[PDB]
């Protein structure tokens, strides 16, 4: 028995060290970056890796760009994520439909149905470029274009034309629309608006993770 | 086996009608979701349409509401697709895909061909 | 793998010293460690063992009372503390290394050695052995007082070797499986009490004295030794 | 005495059926929020095994004096363990990020320790002092023969009504909290329409602020008369209720004993 | 455009040809003997120590030490017997797939979704572990990487490709391609000659290690193939599907023969494994459970429960004594 | 696309080569392999108390 006392000795100092890694392991939130081309997805930041600290806290942020289009096996493996980052480009009209399918699919799979989506509406700039000049136009895509009316709740910025900022709403309210559709008060969306050379994007991420799980943690006291 | 077939092209005129088929086998036809998809001559495959198990969950993409028509006849593993009034643009070739497990509600089609359950396709010619 | 100790001198009675083994070569934060003294006219003896993080030390019963044993992993040294000493401690000591899990073979590197001049279950070895030509068969046998079976089918029991000049290396461990490095030419085996070696070709550099050891009980007891002419 | 047999049975029966199955929900999970209701079910049960046997074991000399003094000290974890609740749920809400990296098993284990020793003198020392002592010893034990009403009146002062305004306090934050997060939840959702649950948050703090407030007036207002046996019975009935409702809320445990009650 | 006629007209004549060769089937002949009745088993050991979901999983050339995967970047080597740890490996990347155990005992491999398979040396001078060998040829992440011997080791990736390695230089041989969709897993003959994979394209492969040509095509599944096994003897195997069934194919007729199928249940399957004697069949489903069924006649025996979340991996011992099983909760068991 | 469907002519023409046998004498021998192995598989018969080393 003394060669077997040993074993265990060994078997309690590798548990210990164990224990030492679990409270490094729990204290960091991870992230997840989808998106598609032409959206300015690396602007903003087989594997590839970032990490970022705020006000002493710590996130680490993944980037998937080594595989096939078919992401329907490697995409079960991050089912325990804090939040998914998607990222839009708001300016070209021929390429929406195809983002808010994909929208639809990542919402509606069964292995993701309590993760909430955090979504970036990128080049905030062209779109008013575009609108204020005037080459093309919406409800040759969009029929129900012809009659929106901006709600009460806007608030537009300060000197801007409201086409703008009816422009922005109805493409907002699209995705709104598919979002809480099919809600059973698991997860939510948090909309925003981006530009391309805004300096506060980790303040957002960091105020959408605290207001997720202080979320969660009403939810099962019945207080919420 | 996996086994679909496509039929009813053809060259019309701008401004007419006609209809096309989808002979599905080697499968349970009532446990599964369908759909067409289109690509142009150059660009990427499109969604177009959809249609669901039971019957009424029918969806259309922004271009073709008010022409396109979507059925299904279960007694029968037959897909249809009534389309009237066409325009020039419509110069594309079309094909018959269905979402890869059943009792589901996503799938992923459109797929730069490399996906398997797919039909071989049919020409359509409008302009002359 | 490497192991060098400083130390030893002439020492009047009464007096104390300190003995360093330094590790240079491997991890020194896994294994345990033991002090093995050998006597001018004797066979080896067991001094102290202490254990990997300090968990566990023990003694035999002839010093404990004036002997202190400790460690300092992140310089890599062993130490060890004498009080004052009687005219029986002459004798050359050693360092030894062994790590103990599922499948492991303990007491596999020694040391080099330290002068420090100052002036139970019995195994028992007996009638050495007549000076053997090469090319000829030998057996050595050595006899226990117990049953060495844990009920498990592990029967403890080692032998090792002593080249004369140099330091005692392993041979055979558990007394069925032989170690790395060494010719397939050394066989074991033997009943719960009774053991024996088998030596098939004699070569002209296997002299020297073959011990047998057991790892049962704490208190480790050594054999007598058999000495191999030519 | 019919009612108090009646009550001893069912304080224990009760209480022992939930902690085997916290013990279980435990080992194969790890979280601090069930360290402490292992505590509340073992708090509930020595306070009913204490009253039990006084009365019915040694129906009708120092016998009685320690006999009130172990009594009052079971009593005084029941109130306290239901503070380490509260506070360990506010941090959770009020400082996210900071709660994940410093709570920890080493922090759960020394606060539940150190409140057992604290309680232990709450009953044990006051028999020491000779203010708090009565005269004129004899039978027909009770709990006024043995004690002082200086003693009972004057650690409700400082020990209830300083620790009653940090409960009230704790759930009213949480309210102002709680109803800013569900009006943001309604505005997006009217602009998913036009292309109750607060109601239950004013509803659900109303019965832990009305559980809990009556558990010690009662005690206190028969001491103002006696400066009574209903008011008694009511008191340790609230023992009772606790089960109830810091062990039955919770999805996980209800689901184990529905699995694991006869079958 | 003959192309399409050409093939036609040999699918017609080989289905025409293998159709002509069936006169009777396995459930007609097997109607005289008895069935095997009720088997239960009851969990024995219980391994906790992991801090994530548990991927994959192997037994030990002499069924006493396994080896586990997780996902927050750890190897641990445990000791079934007496419940004690061994090693502790931690890995670069968190993301793993897959892990094997030499049949030596010498060395451990795994690979993930950095489309590498790394290998491990366990009996070092130094007295620790460290990285021996890393192999990068790929394009896909990896889901397979399963050893042939000391030398050699045979991997499947996600690129539709599978490749045969070289350990003392590193550069691959071999090639074998055909497939469509991404390989998902394989399965080594008991001489190590010949393997089976299947793909996310409904069908499997029979593959020869000397040549590199395919051998034959079986296709009689509807939907996307997760497990493969092989039977005992070296002439038979058994797949599991999306769609809830298992099949059971013949290699001298080209055909399947019996169907695993059941009403209500409408979930997929993960894992299959046979037996030593080769009678009985277990599945691992995705409703948390573990069903056992009988080879000769089609029809459910006993069933294993105890796990609150779906089970990845499963095996059973050389000597054929216990049954391992891991699920998305960390926890192994042992089953007997 | 050329290239991609010769290849699967080119395979499918090794396939009716092969030789095939009866359904019937395929099934005899897993049957009588399975009949002449029963007696060594301890997850049939269970394990007597003395012999299981898992306990
Ligand atoms: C699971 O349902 C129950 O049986 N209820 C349990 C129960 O025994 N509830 C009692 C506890 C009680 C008794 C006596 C005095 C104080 C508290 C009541 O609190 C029941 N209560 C009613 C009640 C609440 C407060 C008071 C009160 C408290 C202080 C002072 C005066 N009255 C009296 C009765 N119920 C409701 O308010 C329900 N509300 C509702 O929507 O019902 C239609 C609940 C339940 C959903 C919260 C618990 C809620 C504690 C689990």
């Amino acid at each position: 028995s003394a060669e077997d006392k040993a074993a265990v000795e060994r078997s309690k100092m590798i548990e210990k060290q164990l224990q030492k890694d679990k409270q490094v392991y729990r204290a960091t939130h991870r992230l997840l970056l989808l998106g598609a081309d032409n959206s300015g997805k690396s602007t903003i930041v087989g594997i590839f890796e970032t990490k970022f600290q705020v006000d002493k806290v710590n996130f680490h942020m993944f980037d998937v760009g080594g595989q096939r289009d078919e992401r329907r096996k490697w995409i079960q493996c991050f089912n325990d994520v804090t939040a998914i980052i998607f990222v839009v480009d708001s300016s070209d009209y021929n390429r929406l439909q195809e983002a808010l399918n994909d929208f639809k699919s990542i919402w509606n799979n069964r292995w993701l149905r309590t993760i909430s989506v955090i979504l970036f509406l990128n080049k905030q700039d062209l779109l008013a470029e575009k609108v204020l000049a005037g080459k093309s136009k919406i409800e040759d895509y969009f029929p129900e274009f012809a009659r929106y009316t901006t709600p009460e709740d806007a608030t537009p910025e300060p000197g801007e034309d409201p086409r703008v900022t009816r422009a922005k709403y109805f493409i907002r309210d699209e995705f709104l629309r598919i979002s809480t559709a099919s809600g059973d008060g698991r997860h939510y969306c948090y909309p925003h608006f981006t530009c391309a050379v805004d300096t506060e994007n980790a303040r957002r991420i960091f105020n959408d993770c605290r207001d997720i799980i202080q979320r969660m943690h009403l939810r099962q006291y019945e207080l919420l | 086996q996996v086994q679909l077939q496509e039929s009813g092209g053809g060259l019309v005129q701008p401004g007419g009608s006609l209809r096309l088929s989808c002979a599905a086998s080697g499968f349970t036809f009532s446990n599964y979701k369908m759909n067409w998809v289109r690509q142009a001559p150059g660009k990427g495959l499109e969604w177009v349409s959809d249609i669901s198990q039971s019957g009424a969950s029918i969806s259309y993409t922004g271009s073709v509401k008010g022409r396109f028509t979507i059925s299904r006849d279960n007694a029968k593993n037959t897909l249809y697709l009534q389309m009237n009034s066409l325009k020039p643009e419509d110069t594309a070739v079309y094909y018959c895909a269905r979402c890869p497990a059943p009792f589901t509600r996503d799938c992923f089609d459109v797929t730069s061909t490399t996906y398997a359950y797919r039909g071989q396709g049919t020409q359509v010619t409008v302009s002359s | 793998v490497q192991l060098v100790e400083s130390g030893g001198g002439l020492v009047q009675p009464g007096g104390s010293r300190k003995l360093s083994c330094s590790a240079s070569g491997f991890a020194f934060s896994s294994f345990g460690m033991h002090w093995v003294r050998q006597a001018p006219e004797k066979g080896l003896e067991w001094v102290a063992y202490i254990s990997s993080g300090s968990g566990t030390i023990y003694y035999a019963d002839t010093v404990k009372g004036r002997f202190t044993i400790s460690r300092d992993d992140p310089k890599n040294t062993l130490f060890l503390q004498m009080t004052s000493l009687r005219s029986e401690d002459t004798a050359m000591y050693y360092c030894v290394r062994s790590i103990y899990y599922y499948g492991s073979s303990p007491f596999d590197f020694w040391g080099q050695g330290t002068t420090l001049t100052v002036s139970d279950i019995v195994m028992t070895q007996a009638t050495s052995s007549v000076p053997v030509t090469p090319g000829e068969s030998v057996s050595i046998s050595c006899r226990s007082s117990k049953s060495l079976l844990h009920s498990n089918g592990n029967t403890y029991l080692y032998w090792f070797l002593q080249r004369p000049g140099q330091s005692p290396q392993l041979l055979i461990y558990r007394m069925s499986n032989l170690a790395s490095g060494v010719p397939d030419r050394f066989s074991g085996s033997g009943s719960g009490t009774a053991f024996t070696l088998t030596i098939s070709r004699l070569e002209a550099e296997d002299v020297g004295v073959y011990y047998c050891m057991q790892h049962l009980e704490y208190p480790l007891t050594f054999g007598a030794g058999t000495k191999l002419e030519l | 005495g019919v009612i108090l047999a009646v009550l001893a049975s069912l304080i224990i029966a009760t209480n022992t059926l939930v902690a085997v199955a916290v013990l279980l929900l435990i080992h194969k999970n790890d979280g601090v929020s069930l360290c402490f209701t292992l505590n509340l079910a073992v708090a509930d049960t020595l306070i009913g095994v204490a009253i039990s046997g006084l009365l019915t074991d040694q129906l009708s000399k120092t016998l009685c004096s320690l006999r009130m003094a172990f009594v009052t000290s079971s009593a005084a974890a029941s109130v306290l363990t239901v503070m380490l609740i509260t506070f360990d749920r506010y941090l959770a809400i009020k400082q996210p990020f900071r709660y994940l990296k410093i709570m920890s098993g080493f922090v759960a284990g020394a606060c539940i320790a150190g409140l057992w020793l604290v309680s232990y003198l709450i009953g044990f020392l006051p028999l020491g002092i000779p203010m708090f002592q009565q005269t004129a010893y004899k039978g027909q034990c009770s709990f006024f023969a043995v004690f002082h009403p200086h003693f009972v009146l004057t650690l409700s002062c400082v020990g209830f009504f300083p620790a009653m305004l940090l409960f009230v306090f704790f759930y009213c934050d949480m309210l102002k909290i709680a109803s800013m997060h569900s009006q943001q939840i309604r505005k997006m959702e009217h602009a998913g329409a036009m292309a109750p649950s607060d109601f239950k948050a004013l509803r659900t703090v109303s019965v832990l602020i009305g559980s809990f407030a009556l558990s010690w007036t009662p005690f206190l207002i028969t001491g103002i008369v006696q400066v009574e046996r209903y008011l008694w019975l009511l008191g340790v009935g609230n023992s009772l209720l606790n089960p109830l409702i810091y062990a039955y809320w919770q999805k996980e445990v209800r689901l184990q004993l529905y699995h694991m009650a006869l079958g | 455009d003959q192309l399409r006629q050409e093939a036609e007209q040999l699918k017609n004549q080989i289905r025409d040809a293998r159709k002509a060769c069936a006169d009777a089937t396995l459930s007609q002949i097997t109607n005289n003997i008895d069935p095997v009745g009720r088997i239960q088993m009851r969990t024995r050991r219980t391994l906790r120590g992991h801090l994530a979901k548990i991927y994959a999983m192997h037994w030990g050339t002499d069924s006493r030490l396994l080896v586990s995967a997780s996902q927050d970047g750890k190897l641990i080597i445990w000791d079934s017997y007496t419940t004690n740890k061994v090693h502790a490996i931690p890995l670069r990347s968190s993301w793993v797939m897959t892990c094997a155990y030499a049949p030596s005992g010498n060395y451990v491999a795994c690979g993930g979704l950095d489309n590498i398979c790394s290998i491990y040396n366990l009996k070092t001078r130094e007295g620790n572990v460290r990285v021996s060998r890393e192999l990068a040829g790929h394009t896909g992440y990896l889901s397979c990487c399963r050893f042939l011997d000391d030398n050699q080791i045979v991997t499947s990736s996600g690129d539709t490709t599978c490749a045969l390695w070289d350990i003392e230089t590193g550069q691959q041989t071999t090639t074998f391609t055909g497939h469509t969709g991404d390989v998902m897993s394989l399965s080594l003959a008991p001489d190590t000659r010949l393997f089976v994979s299947g793909a996310c394209d409904a069908s499997a492969k029979l593959w020869d290690v000397r040549e590199g040509m395919c051998r034959q095509t079986f296709t009689g599944h509807e939907s996307d193939i997760n497990a493969i096994c092989f039977f005992p003897n070296g002439n038979a195997f058994a797949t599991g599907s999306d769609d809830a069934t298992c099949r059971l194919f013949d290699l001298r007729a080209d055909q399947e023969l019996m169907t695993y199928s059941h009403d209500n249940i409408i979930c997929g399957i993960t894992s299959v494994s046979f037996s030593k004697s080769g009678r009985l069949l277990l599945a691992g489903y995705d409703d948390f459970n573990c069903n056992v069924w009988d080879a000769l006649k089609a029809d459910r025996a006993g069933v294993l429960a105890g796990h609150d979340n779906r089970v990845s991996c499963l095996g059973v011992t050389d000597d054929g004594m216990a049954v391992a099983t891991g699920s998305w909760d960390s926890f192994l068991k042992i089953w007997n | 696309s050329i290239a991609q469907a010769r290849k699967l002519v080119e395979q499918l023409k090794m396939e009716a080569n092969i030789d095939r046998i009866k359904v019937s004498k395929a099934a005899a021998d897993l049957m009588a392999y399975c009949e002449a192995h029963a007696k060594e598989d301890p997850l049939l018969t269970p394990v007597p108390a003395s012999e299981n080393p898992f306990r």
